[PDB]
RNA sequence: UAAGUCGACAAGAAGAUGGGCUUGGAAGCAGCCAUAAUUUAAAGAUCUCGUAACAGAGCACUUGUUAAAUCUUAAAAGCAU
């Protein structure tokens, strides 16, 4: 039978509970840092379910215009407008900034048989974590110099994240002149082909999103910034434009 | 108001409170409750 | 107490003057608890009151604040009068600069609210009566306590004003208690804001 | 915080200077019709070079003119001074 | 052929507009792939069982081991970093966006017991 | 407050009548200009078919009526060729757990749902979402699926 | 339990859908049966009201604000009311 000091393989010790929300939905945010390399953080105000499915419902829009011929993987459904947890989101961007995986030492570990399996616990929730960000972040004027710290002003009140599998600047500005329009880099879509954009439902919704700040490759960026980066046509031809020089 | 020997909250909105306690007498268990005054219990008798 | 903690700001103008630990002798008692008289004057008049010694404010006239705390909050003394003297701090000083106020409105046909002078029981000179005709066969008057300012914007309309609230709210209270709101028409007096639940019918 | 009262806001702040956290904060407890009911408020954000002094303005419904610096007070007491204006004048319709 | 619809089925009653015929099935193939695989979620006597069914299981389980007989603690109620890797490629990236949607229904399944379970008290 | 209500009424069949008349008279709103102005609306479909209809009647009774796509239930029973029963209409299942009415194949289910995405409301919804959510309605009137 | 506990406060609480049956009417909420799904920060074919029936107000549920550095909630036991 299971003896006591056994531990589920797929459960290590958790710093707090898990079976909660909290801790589960930090799990998730860990995770989309490392996967997601171009994300957009805006700032929704008290927006109403029926506003948000419409604001929701020109990105799908808008994101199925994109030309994407060249048999290159369908990345135009993973781009999601998400509500995040302001607050375990501000933990997330810690735990990747302050904690180094490779800096945990093995230890044994009891199986179902009970005989002795060295195991390392490195997962976001263990204790190691907790205590790494938490004395990482004595520091005050040393964690403003980081990446975190360009962005801590960012995490405050409640935040609506867009998350782009790839950096793509196609995809960057089908959604960037639906969510933060500004001609004539980033004009809104037309009103005699797109009818939906300008409804009494979506035009109010669209009123109450702000682009406050984004993240590119781990890297803090000013509104001002994501411009430059939308105006490029593409990534890949901004590199032969070098070569031929 | 209903003197019951045992009193209990019959919603959200019911408060279980002594009062007339004093340096004279020890005072009643109430059942106050703003929303039904049906809900007013004592416990206890003068 | 999560309230005794947050310090006091005081506004331009409101000046507050503790007092030294004092034992008013009494014959009755044989150990008086020492007190502390608190003094908070300003533009619309001055309030005073005595704390427990086991209560200790941080006085800042510096950046004008003034916190709370006590010698023990292991007591249960000791927690209630800490939120308590806060309550009333925070009041005195929001009455001696603004000032406290109540609204009473008189529903009902043939509610009415008078402010005249009834020389005849004059507690102080100069002393105001408000008179209501609440559908009673006698006159409703009643004189208005010392400190407190009384007039009637509209005839169904009372404005209580002063700088202790205590004395306010209690003396809107007596106006109140002639003609309490029932529950089938709204009618009575209602005292800031109060509202009452109707019936179908 | 009670908003009904106000008319317009606009708000000039720079989002990476910590001194307009406070600023940030004030624009969230607008409600969601506040846009329906016909309020004006233009945002503008400065660049991150070189950030201004951040500037807070605000309008109530008696013509009255709010102005107060975002880097000296902090936002509990920005709500304070709010409150009292629209408290007033509830007390003074009623 | 795996439909029972060959192509050319009158399609009955679904066309509302009136300079239009009801639609017509077209062929199989043509058909998206993704619809031959949404139809994947649609979920005395006992004394017999009791001879075999009982008997049978305990031959196949071979309850001799303590691996296949542990709780199986269920993904929502699990601690493991996700699949997912910094600079790991598109492959890793959307190979990584996939557990985190799969994490989503684990957790939305126990919240309807859980309201409905608050309902029934 | 901008009372919403909820009517089904006819495809070219509008007049003051149970399904119109009460709905809307009482409140205040000038009925018999909403009577034809739904016509101009409704031109291009078969006469008595049912149109569910969100009028939104603002402050100083001025009314702005979305019209909206028949019935999911409406479609799913008439494309199933089921009996008429009473009241003239075709009747769903009494028991949807134990009675079969009809066998709707899922070459079906991809049209109707494709009819559904002419709202604009509904027009973002991807369409691999919204073939099972009318696979999930189908349990509840008693049709069954057949691959 | 600073990954903000607890209380209060602000808003949201989607769609197919007025589930089918039922009844003069049954639209989450007379009753009968079903109530796998879907999409979301979330949201029961519905827990407490409400309507002739709709509508409408809360809850479960979800985000934010304020704010605890031994200060959260429950059970049992001792002694009292
Ligand atoms: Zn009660």
């Amino acid at each position: 039978r299971l003896p006591d000091d056994y531990v589920p393989p797929t459960q290590p010790p958790s710093a707090r509970p898990v079976d909660t929300r909290k801790s589960q939905l930090l799990r998730t945010y860990t995770s989309m840092l490392r996967s997601t390399p171009l994300m957009l953080i805006f700032q929704h105000n008290n927006l109403t379910a029926i506003e948000w499915a419409a604001i929701r419902r020109e990105l799908s829009l808008a994101l199925s215009n994109v030309p994407v011929p060249e048999g290159a993987p369908d990345i135009t459904s993973k781009i999601h407008l998400q509500v995040v947890r302001t607050r375990i989101f501000d933990v997330a961007l810690k735990t990747v900034e302050f904690f180094d995986p490779s800096t945990v030492e093995p230890t044994t570990a009891t199986t179902a048989t009970g005989t002795k399996v060295p195991a390392t616990y490195n997962h976001d929730l263990s204790k190691h974590a907790w205590k790494a960000v938490k004395e990482a972040t004595k520091n005050t004027e040393a964690v403003e110099k980081t990446v975190y710290g360009q962005l801590a002003p960012l995490l405050v009140g409640p935040v609506a994240i867009l998350t782009l599998p790839s950096v793509s600047p196609a995809h960057l500005g089908a959604a960037l002149s639906v969510l933060a329009p500004s001609p004539p880099a980033f004009p809104a879509p037309s009103r005699k082909k797109n009818p939906g954009y300008y409804d009494l439902t979506c035009q109010s919704g669209l009123q109450k999103l702000l682009l406050v700040g984004g993240r590119i490759e781990g890297k803090a960026f000013d509104y001002d910034g994501i411009k430059w980066v939308g105006g490029i046509e593409n990534g890949i031809e901004g590199l032969r434009a070098q070569l031929v020089h | 108001m209903k003197v019951h020997s045992a009193i209990k909250k019959r919603c959200e909105h019911c408060k279980v409170v002594r009062r007339k306690a004093n340096k004279r007498q020890n005072g009643y268990l109430y059942i106050i409750c703003p929303a039904n005054p049906r809900h007013k219990q004592r416990q206890g008798y003068r | 107490s999560k309230l005794g903690r947050t310090p006091l700001s005081i506004p331009p103008g409101v000046e507050i003057t503790i007092g030294e630990p004092f034992v008013k002798r009494d014959m009755t008692q044989w150990k008086q608890q020492p007190k502390r008289k608190i003094t908070v004057q300003g533009p619309l008049g001055q309030l005073e009151m005595d704390i427990p010694d086991f209560i200790k404010i941080d006085h800042d006239a510096e950046a004008r604040r003034a916190t709370l705390s006590v010698a023990n909050r292991d007591e249960k003394e000791q927690r209630e009068m800490w939120g308590t003297t806060w309550a009333y701090l925070n009041r005195f000083i929001m009455g001696v600069s603004e000032g406290h106020t109540a609204v009473l409105r008189l529903v009902g046909i043939g509610y009415r609210a008078t402010i005249d002078t009834r020389p005849e029981k004059e507690e102080y000179p100069g002393q105001q009566f408000v008179c209501l005709k609440l559908g009673f066969s006698h006159p409703v008057e009643m004189g208005v306590p010392k400190g407190m300012k009384a007039s009637t914007p509209q005839p169904t309309r009372i404005l209580l004003e002063g700088i202790n609230r205590e004395q306010v709210m209690t003396f809107a209270a007596d106006i109140r208690r002639w003609r309490v709101p029932e529950p089938y028409k709204g009618k009575g007096i209602f005292v800031n804001g109060e509202t009452i639940k109707l019936k179908q019918k | 915080m009670l908003t009904r009262f106000i008319t317009d806001v606009s708000t000039r702040f720079n989002p990476f200077s910590a001194k307009a956290k406070a600023a940030r904060l004030f624009l969230s407890f607008l409600p969601p019709n506040a846009r329906s009911n016909g309020m004006n408020i233009t945002t503008q954000l400065l660049p991150r070079n070189s950030t201004e002094t951040p500037l807070l303005y605000v309008k109530f419904k008696d013509g009255k003119e709010m102005n107060l610096d975002v880097e000296n007070m902090g936002i509990k007491s920005i709500v304070e001074e709010v409150d009292r204006h629209s408290r007033i004048l509830q007390k003074q319709a009623d | 052929a795996i439909s029972s619809c060959p192509a050319g089925t009158k399609l009955n009653g679904l066309n509302y507009f009136k300079n239009k015929a009801d639609p017509v099935a077209l062929p199989d193939e043509e058909y998206p792939e993704w619809l031959w695989r949404c139809l994947e979620v649609q979920k005395k006597q006992r004394r017999l069982a009791m001879k075999r069914a009982r008997a049978q299981e305990a031959k196949i389980l071979a309850s001799g081991d303590l691996e296949a007989l542990a709780p199986k603690i269920p993904l929502q109620k699990q601690s493991v970093n996700l699949p997912g890797a910094v600079n790991g490629g598109v492959q890793d990236a959307v190979l990584a966006d996939e557990k985190r949607e799969e994490l989503r229904k684990a957790m939305r399944k126990e919240r309807k017991a859980k309201i409905k379970e608050s309902n029934y008290l | 407050v901008e009372q919403v209500v909820k009517l089904i009424v006819g495809a070219g069949q509008a007049s003051p009548s149970p399904p119109v008349g009460p709905a809307l008279g009482s409140k205040g709103i000038k009925s018999m200009d909403f009577c034809k102005e739904f016509n101009a609306r409704t031109a291009h479909i078969n006469t008595g078919t049912p149109m569910p209809v969100r009028v939104t009647v603002r402050p100083d009774r001025s009314f702005h009526f979305d019209v909206r796509t028949p019935h999911t239930s409406w479609l799913l029973l008439n494309a199933a060729e089921a009996p008429i029963g009473k009241g003239g209409k075709r009747k769903g299942a009494s028991n949807p757990g134990k009675e079969v009415v009809g066998t709707v194949s899922l070459k079906h289910v991809y049209e109707i749902a494709k009819i559904k995405q002419s709202e604009l409301r509904l027009s973002g919804l991807p369409l691999e979402g919204l073939c099972r959510a009318v696979i999930y309605q189908a349990r509840s009137i008693g049709i069954n699926v057949i691959p």
